[PDB]
DNA sequence: GCATCCGTGACAAACCTTCCAGCAAGGGGAAGGTCAAGAAATTAAT
DNA sequence: ATTAATTTCTTGACCTTCCCCTTGCTGGAAGGTTTATAATGGGAGCTGTCACGGATGC
């Protein structure tokens, strides 16, 4: 979760598209983790449709910076979402707010000249509670061309 | 000499000669099969030839009648 | 066809959308470079086009723009700044009526 | 070979070169990857495609080395010839080399007297030209169109010959003369008179004299077979996607053929002469596509419109052969990757990954496992890496000892932006930089991709670890104050192990020595903070290195204790016991070089360096919110600006002043305010209320947590502590202008939406300033550094017995650096002494180090002669004992050392950070310069002269104060008076210069007619005025008949002279010449009459030397300067010595501000227009002592004004090539007016005028030409062919025959020889000895 | 966790990086206070007096929200999202002055001075001066050191000029560009340099000799001509220029 | 002897010829690759 | 200082592919030649590139 904010955070992931947009507002009816079916309400049932909106979530995808694209599901079994929030959040987000990155102890001190010149030096915490750990999904096409020979 | 050349650069008297006759050392040691006159507690050949130019055993004219001794040697 | 996918992916306009953030997305979307044909480019360029006027405040953004050789060059929108029906930026702004 | 000679390719040669010629378009077939016989990719012209494999597949395998197949004429042999192999295309008709045709100079018209419409009129078919006729009508070179071509051939018919295009000019050029054009030219050079005539004659005379010379013919200079480039350069080989990778210039030599076979089946075929001569038309235009796209037309497009690489394309800029693929080029074993910090290490370590060591030292690691028996062969000991064997990390830890390896920053900022490390074993992918060096790469850990470069021989090995380690050099090659100084973080540690304070819990307890100091720091019942006194043993080498031994009581705290444990026995506590700042810790560190040497400086700084990380780590400096405190009084000031603001628009309102000094105004009190602020925050974070021992209150130097980055100079100087916790002084407008409103809030406080654009402007500004000029400084290290490419050091001290009289600049204000870092380093000329003149103390040839600097500083020295490059008489570089001290090393300089390249990073180094009343300072005697001085009648002392500088000496006998004072001045004190600071000495209107009359007599108003030349108008001011004179502007014809003048003598219609001369006084008439003073009246000597009125791109411009924008010339002969023709706006300007030049004559575009009168006595190389100097006029008139002295005077205290000191020498050797083609004045030795190198015009003084016979004439005249001028008139061909203009010093070379000898250092750099210079500067004096 | 760099604010005149870490310890405070009253599980109703007390602390906050019209459910499931820290925001020029950010480290049992009294972990001793210490919320860059670390040897060589590569999907070495080669020879060095453009990338029967060499540990330098000199000699010969060696 | 115009630096569509590889359904010549005979070179009786 | 049973050497005597070729087409690839109403001044940047010298025209 972003600590510190802007309040930007609340409009930037729902703007973006890159997670679950609510087009229309109801109850979670059920939650996968690979798609999220909210229940619409009678206020924003159509006659012409069946008033369920399933999201079909895009599972693990490459980005053009090779680095993965993953919308986890956020919300709980059995809550109402209405109109205009999140149901999913996306890659670098957390409940419809902008989750960059990760929020940990920071010391503006030396130790040891380790930060020099603007320099980080970490904790074993980082990565033995898995935090700073990134997936990255690259691509390598082995293509078979048909030569001469 | 891992750490200071400034007593082989002050006793030779420049750098470019002596990091000259120091490799033709080195290249004499490396595969010349010569024998150095430093011990080598787990050393290369290059901060051994260059142990040997801060002890005053090797310059340019020592390096030169020593080539001259074994090629007289040789062509004997 | 040749025309409208030379100048999608092979122009200087269109470039690699870095997809890592939704920040990152939505400030490459709301971004306003001047390379490509027409505009300026980063070698031919003077400090005219890179530091800023007193009418960029709320319309281009003087901070969003890269370090490189084009800093001034490739700069950013604002977030309440939308296009015109002519084109050109306008700010949002309220009404005051004599205080 | 040991040269590198060229010339002009002969048709020939080509055939020669060919072995094998092209004939059809075909690269190579589309089905299968073979080429077909006769072809552009062809086996039999060029080679076979694989290793001995032959075409059809039926000599292969090394069975048929030499023997040719009779089915397509392959030979069958390596791929090696496939880059050999030249072309020789089958031209039907000659065509125009647009190299020797569209060049700036073209080069074949300055060969024919042909100007390059007329070439474009002969070469393009539109116009005929005639080689010979029988008439005189039709004589050599006329140009005649169709119509007058029909009307020769009817008025003629057989008598003469007139073709059209390329093959007219061919037969022009092949048959008008060899030597006897240039024997008519050379007697018809010095036959006319003119100046116009002989700057053109004489260089088409010098290219004459080449090509006959040379061995050149001009039918070589035209294209008649034109070679392809080798297949293997130009390749069409397939990638891996399906499709083909091909060249453009494929494309083009295809088109060229292409034409050339039209043209060919055009000649059989009975073609129409419009058809064929536009068939040669087209051919002309693709060779000049192919050779040079961009000179002839449009350039040429593809498929996927752009502009096609043409031969020149492939060399120009960057992107050419030269800057990308020869001079700058990808290496093996090099690393990208980023820079991480290893605190643990020495200053010759560095850090290194396991993975990128694994992968970047495999032939080593192949080689250890081979020689220790660990690996079969080669390939099992790969599968031992690809596997990541345990073995083999033992193995790369083995052969990564005593094995130095190479980082380097890309790109580097000076020649500490790369240096050798020798390397440890690490986890990470990533590389542990020693953080002391850091400032030396200016790298800060911002991800930087640093390339790690291997050297692979033991040669190179050595040459890693002995000469460019970080253990071998502690000082910067650009000043002698280290840059590999303790950094920020570091002496942050140091500043806080230092301080000092009142309360100071550890009080009362004397320590032992800094091993009790240490004790009770680190077991925390004393603090880092406690005035007590500690014993501490202090050494000294007072005799000849013998150290003494001695402990006493010093006034002290612990931290400099526990720091002098780890300082070694050689250096003083004179050092250790101030605040130790930065530039302190730098002091300290040229200190210890000065004393101990490089054997413990290293150590020192390694034990410095970790002491202060781990008293940073003990440290606990912490910026926060209530450290960096607010002011107290800070919203009254805001209160009283806006109070003052308020005010100045109800002035502005009621109306009494304008606009502009509304924001004059308004700007001088915002910068009050700013320095009231700012002194505020100054007296509130310097001084803190802190108790002492006993109950008390007492103020000392603070513990605020950004006072020890303020003070100390850590990171960051006074101005950014003063906008960080006070308010913004000033920004920048887009236009050049400052905003009349600053910043009322600070950083804390925090910025309005309004106020943070006021700073983005100029933040954005000084961005856009770090992106542009910061690049443009990057391309004035490209020039600087292509116009010293020969400076090594040859010999040890040549007998020059001449060199420059140093002084330090006082330049308006006061004084800004000493003599002591003046002429730290240098070497003296002469035998200098003591400002008396006895008890001479300093030799010939000797160095300024410890013991002389100091020796001098005891007295009081202002000005020594220093032994210079400039005066150095031996070519092709400079002596030892005549440049000085090699500045990271600190003895005598080595014989191999390039000083140009030194230079060249030294300059290149700031340029990431560059983005009246005369009142004296101190107290001393009046001395002045080129005295005329006399008493007036009111007490003080006038001047009558221009050239007066008023200096200041005091009692010990130093030039501490100088001046520079313009003519028309009025001084308060006598010459020899002690005199005090703070008064005014000088005083004269600064808005106007006056026309002050030495001659004590009558006034008498004489050669003036009132309403002609001069008019009638009085003053309405004072009511004091006479018949004046308007502007020249506004006279008629009268002045311009008769010069008006003001001859002041007696009343009684007799003469009177000036005193001391014998010229009659009478003073001249200029323009705003409005006096005020009546006829009859007595004046004395020195009365009034009239009142007459008045940086990297200046960097850059004053490197180049060319023009300013305002030229300032001087006088040439001192004598009589008077004009000539009078003023039609710029008409004229004489000179008439009474010893000199007596007709020569000059010209005055600006008539704005005249020093000297039209008609006084001047002094040789005195000013004469005021502005900015152009360095042409001061080298034609001053020597180049004068010149060099200036440069270093200016352009280093520019780079002074920016807050960075650079030894004059980098700015020394570069002007001193700056010069190094002269002007030749008379004939005899090689020319009469030619641009000649110093090395080819001292070569011929050494022959002729020293021990064969007396003068033949060797005379001659120096001149500065630009950087980019003097990098095209090198001697040498192929440096000069790198920088810039490829193309036309390229054809420049081809048509001189220019033999290159490779004795510069980038000129083996090129050929991928060793160079001479450094290690193989003894390797170059056996080879040019043994040859 | 991390150790930042005080040395970077004064010349990079970044102060507001402070301000974010002390509104950081601040809110993690009020995390921790919330934690600790959330393990015990005591009660609820104090959570909600407590923060609405941490909702309101300026002069004016944008949204007066209250906990009273909330159920027990959405409170206690927002007392547990806000176990892992407290988020707040700050306009970028409508932000909180530094007397609210005290008050917010008066309210989560803090110093008003932001500077907390940090113990060592190397030595263990406290230090003299206090650390400012708390929340920065740092990002994960896309220059990862795995996209950064990219070395060459001998591999995958160019067919123009016989050069190496560049990048590391081609696997190519970092460029040795013309200032390094200006530096390099401003400290005399001949032979690396003699490696660096002859015998390390240029000569193609110059490299494997090289390599030959040094696998059978002879480390000798063994020059020759350069395979690009003579790409711009036959180019220059092409050209229509004669040129040869002496 | 001066103001003024270009290079050049910029971290279609049929028509007709020769030349060469494939599938019948394989045989033969040139050139290079493995099995049973007698000849060199060793040892146990004097 | 000897020679008689083993153990190699040498020599015919056989054993495979490589390549050209067998009559009879069958298809593919490379190169050159007509076609016959009327067809007659074609086409394309890109400058929003700025500041130097070197040669041209008063
Ligand atoms: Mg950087
Ligand atoms: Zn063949
Ligand atoms: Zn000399």
């Amino acid at each position: 979760k972003p600590l510190v904010g802007t309040g930007m955070e609340r409009a930037v992931a729902v703007d973006s598209g890159v997670t679950a947009v609510a087009k229309r507002g109801g109850v979670v009816q059920y939650v996968d983790a690979s798609r999220i079916v909210i229940k619409v309400n009678e206020d924003e049932m159509y006659p012409g449709e069946a008033g369920i909106d399933i999201y079909n979530l895009t599972k693990y995808t490459r980005s053009n910076q090779n680095t993965c694209i993953n919308q986890m599901p956020c919300v709980s079994l059995g809550e109402p979402v209405e109109r205009g929030d999140v149901l999913a959040d996306g890659p670098s987000t957390d409940l419809g707010e902008l989750a960059l990155g990760q929020n940990m102890r920071v010391a503006f001190m030396p130790w040891n000249g380790y930060n020099f010149e603007d320099s980080i030096l970490v904790s074993e915490r980082v990565v033995q509670e898995d935090r700073f750990t990134t997936i990255h999904i690259q691509e390598l096409a082995c293509v078979s061309r048909d030569t001469k020979l | 000499a891992r750490v200071t050349v400034q007593d082989a650069v002050e006793k030779i008297g420049n750098r470019f000669d002596l990091v000259l006759v120091a490799a033709r050392r080195a290249r004499q040691m490396q595969v010349g099969g010569k024998d150095p006159l430093v011990p080598e507690e787990n050393d290369k050949t290059t901060v051994i030839a260059l142990r040997e130019i801060e002890e005053g055993l090797i310059n340019n004219q020592i390096l030169d009648v020593r080539e001259r001794q074994e090629q007289q040697e040789q062509e004997a | 066809s040749a025309a409208v996918k030379e100048f999608f992916g092979s122009s200087q306009l269109s470039q690699f959308m870095d997809q890592n953030n939704p920040l990152s997305e939505i400030t490459h979307k709301r971004r306003i470079s001047a390379l490509g044909p027409g505009g300026l480019t980063r070698e031919r360029a003077g400090f005219e086009v890179r530091d800023v006027h007193p009418t960029h405040y709320g319309r281009v953004c003087p901070i969003e723009t890269p370090e490189g050789p084009n800093i001034g060059l490739i700069n950013s929108l604002s977030v309440y700044a939308q296009t015109n029906e002519y084109g050109f930026l306008e700010t949002p702004y309220r009404k005051v009526t004599d205080g | 070979f040991d040269a590198i000679k060229i010339a002009l390719a002969s048709p020939d040669m080509i055939r020669s070169w060919s072995f094998g010629e092209v004939k059809k378009p075909e690269t190579i077939n589309y089905r299968t990857f073979k080429p077909e016989r006769d072809g552009l990719f062809c086996a039999r012209i060029f080679g076979p495609v694989k290793d001995y494999e032959c075409l059809c597949g039926k000599y292969k395998r090394l069975k048929h080395r030499g023997v040719i197949c009779e089915k397509c004429g392959v030979e069958v042999t390596q791929t090696k010839v496939r880059r050999e192999r030249m072309g020789h295309i089958e031209l039907a008709s000659p065509t125009a080399h647009i190299w020797f045709l569209k060049s700036l100079p073209s080069r074949i018209g300055l060969l024919l007297d042909m100007p390059l419409r007329d070439i474009e009129r002969v070469l393009y078919f539109e116009s005929y030209v005639v080689i010979e006729g029988g008439m005189t009508n039709l004589e050599r070179q006329q140009i005649l169109t169709e119509e007058q071509y029909l009307d020769a051939l009817e008025e003629f018919g057989d008598e003469f010959d007139a073709k059209m295009g390329a093959e007219a000019i061919q037969a022009l050029l092949k048959s008008m003369d060899l030597e006897q054009e240039c024997e008519q030219l050379r007697e018809e050079l010095n036959e006319t008179n003119s100046e116009t005539k002989r700057k053109k004659l004489t260089k088409r005379i010098k290219l004459l004299e080449a090509f006959v010379q040379s061995g050149n013919k001009p039918e070589w200079m035209i294209l008649t077979v034109l070679p392809v480039l080798p297949p293997d350069l130009r390749p069409l080989v397939p990638l891996d996607g399906g499709r083909f990778a091909t060249s453009d210039l494929n494309d083009l030599y295809r088109r060229v053929i292409n034409r050339n076979n039209r043209l060919k089946r055009l000649l059989d075929l009975a073609a129409p002469d419009i058809i064929v001569r536009n068939e040669k038309r087209m051919l002309q235009e693709a060779v000049d596509a192919l050779l040079d796209n961009g000179r002839r037309g449009r350039a040429i497009t593809g498929s996927n419109k752009r502009p096609l690489k043409s031969l020149a394309d492939m060399i120009k800029g960057k992107q050419g052969r030269f800057r990308q693929n020869l001079l700058g080029k990808r290496v093996d074993y090099s690393g990208r990757s980023v820079i991480t910090v290893g605190p643990y290490l020495r200053l010759h370590q560095c850090g290194l990954p396991k993975k990128m060591a694994l992968e970047l030292f495999k032939p080593f690691i192949y080689g250890k496992l081979e020689l220790r028996g660990l690996a079969t062969t080669i390939k099992a000991a790969k599968k031992m890496v690809e596997r990541e064997e345990a073995v083999v990390w033992d193995i790369l830890d083995e052969v990564i000892r005593e094995h130095p390896v190479l980082l380097n920053r890309a790109p580097t900022l000076h020649r500490l932006g790369i240096q050798a490390f020798e390397p440890v074993l690490i986890e990470g992918k990533a590389i542990q930089l020693h953080p002391l060096v850091c400032a030396a790469y200016n790298a800060d850990f911002d991800g930087d991709q640093m390339a790690v470069h291997v050297p692979l021989t033991l040669e190179a090995q050595l040459e890693a670890r002995a000469l460019m380690m970080s253990t071998n050099n502690i000082l910067s090659p650009a000043n002698g104050e280290p840059i590999i100084v303790p950094s920020q973080d570091v002496v942050l540690g140091l500043y806080y192990m230092t301080r000092d304070c009142v309360n100071a819990k550890g009080e009362g307890m004397v320590l032992t020595g800094p091993k009790e100091a240490e004790r009770l720091y680190r077991s925390g019942l004393a603090s880092l903070h406690a005035r007590v006194k500690v014993r501490i043993t202090e050494y000294e080498k007072d005799a000849n290195g013998e150290l003494v031994a001695k402990t006493s009581l010093k006034d002290t705290t612990v931290g400099r204790a526990i720091l002098w444990m780890i300082v070694p026995k050689g250096l003083p506590y004179s050092i250790v016991n101030q605040a130790l700042g930065k530039k302190a810790i730098s002091k300290m560190l040229n200190t210890c070089y000065r004393i101990l040497g490089l054997k413990p400086t290293v150590i020192f700084a390694d034990q410095i360096m970790y002491t202060g990380f781990a008293y940073a780590a003990r440290s606990g400096a912490s910026v926060g919110i209530d450290d960096m405190v607010i002011p107290e009084k800070k919203h009254e000031i805001i209160s009283e600006a806006e109070a003052e603001v308020a005010e100045i628009q109800e002035q502005f309102q009621s109306g009494l002043v304008t606009a502009g000094e509304r924001y004059n105004k308004v700007i001088d009190i915002w910068a009050a305010a700013n320095d009231r602020v700012s002194k505020a925050m100054m007296d509130n974070l310097q001084t803190e209320t802190v108790i002492n021992r006993d109950g008390q209150e007492e103020k000392q130097v603070s513990f605020n947590s950004i006072y020890m980055m303020a003070d100390s100079g850590a990171r960051g100087s006074a101005a950014q502590i003063r906008q960080l916790a006070g308010m913004r002084g000033l920004m920048a407008k887009p236009d050049g202008s400052i905003i009349e409103t600053p910043i009322t809030a600070n950083f804390r406080e925090g910025l309005n939406v309004l106020q943070y654009f006021i700073s983005t402007h100029g933040a954005r500004k000084g961005l856009a300033d770090t992106a542009l000029k910061t690049a443009n400084s990057g391309y004035l290290t490209r020039r600087l550094v292509d116009v010293a490419q020969d400076l090594v050091v040859t010999e040890d001290d040549c007998g020059t017995h001449e060199g420059i009289m140093m002084t330090p600049v006082i330049e308006g204000g006061d004084v800004k650096e000493p003599l002591r870092d003046r002429v730290l380093g240098r070497v003296t000329a002469e035998d200098v002494l003591k400002p008396g003149t006895a008890d001479i103390l300093v030799p010939r040839n000797t160095l300024l180090h410890e013991q002389w600097c100091d020796l001098l500083e005891e007295n009081s020295v202002d000005a020594v002669k220093v032994r210079s490059v400039v005066s150095c008489d031996t070519d092709f570089g400079v002596c030892a004992h005549c440049y000085g001290r090699d500045l990271a090393r600190g003895h005598i300089i080595n014989k191999g050392e390039a000083i140009g390249v030194i230079a060249a990073q030294s300059i290149g180094e700031p340029g990431t950070q560059l983005t009246s009343s005369i009142q004296v300072k101190n107290k001393g005697s009046i001395k002045l310069s080129n005295v005329k001085s006399v008493v007036n009648s009111s007490g003080k002392l006038v001047i009558t002269s221009r050239n007066t500088e008023l200096k200041l000496i005091d009692e010990f006998g130093r030039t501490k104060e100088s001046y520079k004072v313009p003519y028309g001045a009025v001084l308060a004190k006598g010459d020899g008076e002690q005199v005090a600071g703070g008064e005014t000495v000088a005083n004269w209107d600064p808005h106007t210069m006056p026309v002050i009359t030495e001659v004590s007599g009558f006034v008498r108003f004489t050669d003036m007619i009132d309403g002609q030349t001069i008019t009638r108008q009085t003053d309405e001011l004072t009511g004091l005025s006479s018949l004046v004179v308007l502007d020249s502007a506004e006279r008629t014809a009268g002045g311009k008949d008769l010069r008006p003048a003001l001859k002041i003598v007696d009343a009684q219609g007799n003469d009177v002279l000036i005193p001391g001369t014998d010229m009659p006084a009478q003073y001249f008439l200029p323009g705003k010449a409005i006096v005020q003073l009546e006829d009859g009246v007595q004046i004395s000597s020195g009365d009034t009459l009239a009142r007459i009125p008045q940086g990297l791109p200046r960097v850059a411009d004053l490197f180049e030397a060319r023009r300013p924008k305002e030229p300032a010339i001087l006088a040439e002969i001192s004598g009589i300067v008077s004009f000539g023709k009078e003023t039609k706006g710029k008409r004229r300007l004489v000179i008439t010595p009474v010893d000199g030049s007596d007709p020569y004559e000059e010209m005055i575009p600006k008539w704005r501000q005249l020093n000297v009168f039209e008609g006084e006595r001047v002094e040789r190389g005195d000013v004469i227009s005021d502005g900015p100097e152009a360095p042409h006029d001061i080298l034609r008139l001053r020597g180049v002592h004068a010149v060099t002295r200036y440069i270093v005077n200016e352009v280093q205290d520019v780079y002074r004004l920016q807050g960075v000191k650079i030894n004059d020498k980098h700015i020394e050797v570069i002007v001193r090539q700056m010069l190094r083609k002269a002007t030749i004045v008379n004939a005899g030795s090689s020319d009469f007016l030619e641009g000649e190198q110093v090395e080819y015009s001292r070569v011929k003084i050494a022959n002729r005028e020293l021990e064969a016979n007396g003068k033949v004439g060797a005379t001659y005249s120096r001149d500065l030409l630009g950087i980019t001028k003097a990098s095209l008139a090198t001697e040498s061909f192929i440096s000069a062919a790198s920088f810039q203009e490829t193309t036309r010093v390229l054809t420049e070379a081809a048509v001189a025959g220019k033999r290159d000898e490779l004795r510069g250092l980038k000129e083996n750099v090129i050929v991928g020889r060793l160079i001479p210079a450094g290690t193989g500067y003894a390797y170059h004096q056996d080879r040019m000895r043994r040859r | 966790d991390i150790v930042l760099n005080p040395l970077g604010v004064p010349s990079r005149m970044n102060i507001g990086q402070i301000l974010e870490t002390h509104l950081g310890m601040a809110a993690k405070g009020i995390g921790d206070k919330i934690n600790a009253m959330l393990k015990q599980q005591q009660e609820v109703a104090k959570l909600r007096e407590f923060i609405q007390r941490a909702y309101d602390l300026g002069a004016d906050v944008r949204q007066k929200v209250d906990l009273s019209t909330f159920s027990d459910e959405e409170v206690m499931r927002l007392a547990e999202n806000l176990r892992k820290g407290m988020p707040i925001a700050t306009p970028v020029f409508d932000g909180a002055k530094e007397a609210e950010i005290k008050e917010l480290l008066k309210l989560g049992d803090l110093p008003t001075s932001g500077q907390i009294r940090l113990y060592d972990g190397r030595t263990g001793e406290q230090f003299e001066r206090p650390v400012t210490v708390g929340y920065m919320y740092m990002l994960k860059l896309n220059h990862l050191v795995d996209d950064k670390m990219h070395a060459r040897s001998t591999g995958s060589y160019s067919l123009v000029t016989q050069q190496p590569l560049g990048g590391k999907a081609q696997f190519g070495g970092q460029r040795f560009g013309e200032m390094e080669v200006w530096a390099l020879e401003a400290y005399g060095a001949a032979y690396t340099l003699q490696e660096m453009l002859t015998v390390k990338s240029d000569d193609v029967n110059g490299r494997t000799k090289m390599y030959k060499n040094i696998v059978d540990g002879n480390h000798q330098m063994e020059p020759g001509m350069p395979e690009s000199f003579n790409v711009l000699l036959k180019e220059i010969r092409s050209l229509g220029i004669n040129i040869e060696l002496e």
